[PDB]
């Protein structure tokens, strides 16, 4: 009720509004944390997703266009800090994008202590998966390389990983095995769901597929929020 | 070779030189003073707007300005007399851990997992903030950012290094090494001629600024010291980690002198601060709540809880007047 | 190995401090609690009146 | 509330065969927002309780 | 009004019988027409279930807008519906008062306040039944356009509670623009009834009629529409809480037929007695009557309680709760 207080409070209704037209445009973008081993394909997936719209290390973000729907892609592979000093930041992501790469059960850490490469990756969806900050984060699992598992998958036994194998020496009933190990680790199966695909060097393909889960992991927040439940 | 051993050796020579100067103990003392009883506390303003967990705070340099960083691209520059608005400065990141208020009124700093420290002029001569300068230097994700002065400003990061920065020109004036994990808090002495740094190898270093070489290390904590803060004498200062437990350092006796700590408290602790006048310690946790501590007698003189996500900044005003909180749910708390 | 070097060196430099007896910081910490008591408003309330948060 | 609460017509037939001197007592309602048209209350004899006709022509042209 | 005078069988009958013979037919006997001393519910029964029906009503109100006041910051358009639904604790109330009141000063009788006993009765019936369907248009439109920003807009939660509030208060005013004071033509006792005069049994139709075409046939229909269409959209993805909303959405519905169904059912059941289609009895009138009473209670008890069981069934709220019971067992014990 006073005359230089007037321009103090619609200055803050102009800031809070504008606040609100901006938090409700980014309510509206998918979210998604790109995670991967040393080597498994993150890169050819970036590339895959051909970007159309728009010391320095760090997030590495990505941003496209899919049937008007923007996702934005946070890559962090440049940060080699403790992960559970930063983690807890990407607790409302939409999705989780892990990459595997199926031709890595042949060869070894370039460590040189002599593990397999695909227990260390199953190590790291168990570690990442069953988390505290990610209980009902959808995961969409990238099976790559499908080409090079049909060179290995003739001449090389499986038994060189999962000793335990019943035998058939193909790609189907092994690649299907990989699928089933990896989904084994989830410990909350009844309320988060895996969306799993192998996608080799195939075009146009897995943005659809990326489509496809999120548009399901959308549905299941609105379901959330309605009341349904 | 065989240096290593030398040390180890001049490490149980310090230790011989940390008992015998430890002639009696902070608890034994300060017996015959009362109590300061119960102390409680009304949340006098509530200020909203953030869309996203906040992730640090800090205060203007006299009083009523306040500045809030949070996870969703937004610093919003506040008065707390009033619940209003009175600046609101779009980030290129929006992952930032960090914020700070020059003390002259007319800059701001933050930063975050972009490794990027970002200068922002509040006063131009246009009156719409910009970007004064982007200083890069650091391989991991800014921590800490505490202003020195107007073109002087001390950062700490997850590179396991400290750097003293010079605004103008944008370059490492000079670098603090010596960690072994993660810088995760930072606190500047009053005078502005030392600061201590509080990492994650569950360890305190007291450096130079003027030299730039560490001169104590402090250690007694089990796990990562998350929070940091100078004793208003400047001549003590206290720490908090993921232990769920407070302690308190002494510069001159190079000792421990008491440790905060009470059962039923298992969450640990964010954020730290110390009263005007030195006595009560004010101490964010995991639990929600927000605690206050008798600092000369290590007994809960009160809680703060209002909170429903966590405390993970936590700031005194300099007269002392009132306590600003904010949690993760986009809320800060002014307490009086 | 000079890391190792460096350490011992920073050691050293440490080592080669002074220290102040344990009951002559707690006085001071006692005097300087004690000779600012007044002027705390949270240690020693004050009145809405004073208070610009009243 | 009161929804529950109803007012309904007392004579559930009409019987014929008004036999002089049979006739212990009479009543006579009126009619209302309980039934539209008038109904007569007699008791023949004793207790028991019978409703003439009616019919206007007969019944009411002696009243 | 009412009026007669003893025949005495005197020498004058007191209508001049005796000099009239006509005829009389054979030996008749029994043929019970009179009916009287019907059993009917007692009037204090119903102000005491109602009693508890209201307190009920008014806790869970109460426990479901405190929640709501905590977390108002992050609230939708069906947070805002379920909270328009508690309006119904201030309707109830003022129909209990000038009721309970008129029950203990039986000379406040006035056709005044029959009207405002029965309007807010209406209201209270409802308001919840139409503030429901937009409920279920909201979740179908959240799940169809789930790409979208503006089915999230609290602005749709108010407009939709007004035309909900702007429905129920349009039927309560319809059907109550009617009720008056009636004196009781077997004691002589005043109470409330409908008098429309001369054509008082074509104004019982006509709310009845009402009542059950638009307030519980076409919110039926339109409710299983609006749910339909959802599982339509919701059947063909692959969430594993997919037999999770269909026990919601059948229990929803289901409750809703189920004790909105029993109070319209004996009322036809009514309307064929009164037209003679059924034969009439004693016994007959007698059953109806208190079946009429304890519907309508049941009707009264499911509307108290839908916004209680409309948040119980989601998780969000349950998990609100169970903190809310956890910080009330920490302290205050």
């Amino acid at each position: 009720l006073s005359a230089e207080d007037k321009a103090a409070v619609e200055r803050s209704k102009m800031i809070d509004r504008n606040l609100r037209e901006d938090g409700e445009k980014a309510a509206r973008e998918v979210k998604l944390l790109l995670l991967g081993a040393g080597e498994s394909g993150k890169s050819t997936i970036v590339k895959q997703m051909k970007i159309i719209h728009e010391k320095t290390t760090g997030i590495v973000e990505t941003h496209f266009t899919f049937k008007d729907l923007h996702f934005k892609m946070f890559d962090v592979g440049g940060q080699r800090s403790e992960r559970k000093k930063w983690i807890h930041c990407f607790e409302g992501v939409t999705a989780i994008i892990f990459c595997v790469a199926l031709s890595d059960y042949d060869l070894v850490l370039a460590e040189d202590e002599e593990m397999n490469r695909m227990h260390e990756s199953m190590k790291l969806f168990d570690s990442i998966c069953n988390n505290k900050w990610f209980t009902d984060t959808s995961i969409i699992l990238f099976l790559n390389k499908k080409d090079l598992f049909e060179e290995k998958i003739k001449k090389s036994p499986l038994t060189i990983c999962y000793p335990e194998y019943a035998g058939s020496n193909t790609y189907e009933e092994a690649a299907a095995y990989i699928q089933c190990q990896f989904e084994d680790l989830n410990k909350r199966k009844d309320t988060k769901e895996i969306y799993t695909h192998f996608t080799c060097a195939t075009d146009t393909k897995n943005v659809q597929f990326v489509f496809d889960a999120v548009t399901d992991v959308i549905i299941k927040n609105n379901l959330k929020d309605c009341g349904l439940f | 070779d065989q240096l290593r051993q030398e040390a180890e050796q001049l490490k149980n020579q310090i230790r011989d030189a940390r008992k015998a100067c430890a002639d009696a103990t902070l608890s034994q003392i300060t017996n015959n003073i009362d109590p300061v009883g119960r102390i409680q506390m009304r949340t006098r303003r509530t200020l909203r707007g953030h869309l996203a967990k906040i992730y640090a705070m800090h205060w203007g340099t006299d009083s009523r300005l306040l500045v809030s960083a949070s996870q969703d691209g937004k610093l919003i520059i506040w008065d707390s007399y009033t619940t209003n608005k009175v600046h609101a400065i779009p980030l290129r990141s929006s992952w930032v851990m960090t914020c700070a208020y020059a003390p002259s009124g007319n800059y701001v700093a933050c930063g975050g997992l972009d490794n990027i420290c970002s200068i922002y002029n509040l006063k131009t001569r246009e009156g719409n903030v910009r970007v004064s300068r982007e200083l890069a230097g650091h391989t991991g994700y800014l921590s800490c950012c505490r202003f020195l002065d107007d073109n002087q400003i001390v950062t700490s990061s997850g590179d396991t290094t400290c750097a003293l920065w010079d605004i103008e020109t944008g370059q490492q004036t000079t670098t603090f090494t010596g960690h072994t994990g993660d810088v995760m808090s930072l606190s500047l002495a009053p005078d502005t001629r030392l600061f201590v740094s509080g990492a994650c190898d569950a360890s305190a270093k007291l450096w130079d600024v003027r030299e730039g070489m560490c001169r104590q290390t402090f250690t007694g904590h089990e796990s990562d010291i998350n929070a940091i803060c100078f004793f208003p004498n400047g001549n003590a200062f206290a720490t908090g980690s993921d232990d769920a437990t407070c302690r308190l350092f002494d510069l001159r006796a190079d000792q421990e002198l008491m440790t905060y700590s009470h059962d039923n408290i298992i969450c640990g602790i964010t954020s730290v601060s110390f009263s005007k006048s030195g006595r009560l310690l004010l101490a964010g946790y995991d639990d929600f709540n927000c605690n206050v501590w008798d600092a000369l007698k290590a007994d809960r003189a009160g809680v703060l809880a209002g909170h429903d996500n966590r405390v993970s900044c936590l700031g005194v005003t300099d007269d002392g007047m009132a306590v600003a909180t904010g949690s993760w749910d986009s809320f800060l708390k002014i307490w009086n | 190995i000079a890391q190792a070097r460096k350490l011992v060196e920073q050691l050293k430099m440490e080592a080669n401090i002074d220290r102040i007896k344990v009951s002559k910081a707690a006085a001071d910490l006692m005097a300087y609690c004690e000779a600012h008591a007044k002027e705390d408003p949270l240690l020693t309330p004050v009145p809405a009146s004073e208070n610009p948060f009243r | 509330a009161s929804v529950a609460t109803e007012l309904r017509c007392q004579c559930l037939q009409t019987l014929q065969g008004i036999h002089p001197k049979n006739i212990q007592s009479v009543n006579v309602k009126s009619p209302g927002p309980h039934c539209a048209q008038t109904e007569v209350i007699a008791t023949l004899k004793n207790g028991r309780k019978a409703c003439l006709n009616p019919a206007s022509p007969i019944v009411k042209k002696i009243i | 009004d009412f009026l007669t005078i003893f025949l005495d069988d005197d020498e004058s009958w007191n209508e001049t019988l005796n000099m009239s013979g006509y005829d009389y037919s054979g030996n008749f006997s029994l043929e019970v027409s009179v009916c009287e001393m019907t059993t009917v519910v007692p009037y204090t029964w119903n102000v005491g279930i109602l009693s508890l029906i209201f307190l009920i009503n008014v806790l869970g109100n109460g426990l479901v807008t405190y929640i709501f006041c905590k977390h108002r910051s992050r609230a939708g358009a069906i947070d805002i519906l379920l909270l328009g639904i508690c309006l119904n604790s201030l309707c109830l109330s003022i129909s209990l008062l000038a009721e309970v009141l008129m029950f203990l000063f039986p000379n406040i009788i006035s056709t005044g306040l029959c009207r405002l006993e029965i309007f807010f009765y209406y209201l209270y019936v409802y308001l919840d039944i139409f503030s429901v369907v937009c409920v279920s248009l909201v979740r179908y439109l959240l799940v169809a356009y789930s790409t979208r920003s503006w089915p999230k807009k609290q602005s749709l939660g108010w407009v939709l509670t007004s035309a909900a509030l702007l429905i129920a208060l349009v039927l309560s005013g319809d059907a109550c623009r009617h009720r008056s004071r009636v004196v009781d033509p077997v004691s002589k006792q005043a109470m409330c009834y409908e008098n429309a005069g001369n054509m008082t049994a074509d104004w019982r139709l006509h709310v009845r009629t009402v009542s059950v075409t638009a307030g519980f046939l076409l919110p039926l229909a339109l409710l299983i529409l609006f749910y339909a269409l959802t599982w339509c959209v919701v059947r063909r993805t692959k969430l594993q809480a997919r037999r999770k909303v269909r026990g919601v959405i059948v229990a929803v519905v289901l409750l809703f037929f189920v004790f909105c169904f029993p109070y319209h059912v004996l009322n036809l059941l009514d309307t064929l007695l009164r037209r003679r289609w059924i034969r009439d009895s004693c016994y007959t009138r007698g059953l109806i009557n208190v079946g009429l009473a304890v519907t309508s209670l049941l009707q009264a008890l499911y509307s108290a309680v839908v916004p209680l069981i409309y948040s119980c069934l989601g998780s969000l709220f349950r998990q609100r709760m169970y903190g809310l019971f956890q910080s009330l067992r920490q302290s205050f014990m």
